[PDB]
């Protein structure tokens, strides 16, 4: 598997990620809340949609 | 504000704690784990429902 990340090396090559990396890193208190909420909204509507649905054909 | 005391952070930090372990718990009762050599597969919180009803209470 992890002979993939030698794609990587483009980072020197492209702007583009570097400059991602970076808009990525500066906004990265906002992605760990989103991943929060996204955990928790899914915990929530997956015990709903068991309930609602666990008994059926 | 928690950040008032020590001692208000840390109880902060852990009552934000059960919750999660409470949440996690909530959720593994529905899972089929254990064989069960003997019968069907029952949802690990059937199966252990001593344990997991005494952590619901607590």
């Amino acid at each position: 598997v992890f002979r993939v990340f030698r794609i990587f090396k483009f980072s020197r090559h492209s702007q583009g990620l570097r400059i991602l990396g970076y808009t990525l890193k500066s906004c990265a208190s906002e992605l760990g809340f989103l991943l929060f909420s996204l955990t928790m909204a899914i915990i929530i509507f997956a015990t709903v949609m068991f309930y609602a649905e666990k008994g059926s054909s | 504000n928690p950040h008032t005391s020590t001692l208000a952070l840390v109880f902060y930090y852990v009552t934000g704690f059960f919750i999660a372990v409470s949440v996690i718990t909530n959720v593994v009762e529905t899972v089929p784990c254990g064989t069960v050599p003997g019968s069907k597969e029952l949802p690990c919180g059937e199966r252990y429902s001593v344990a997991f009803f005494c952590l619901d209470t607590a």
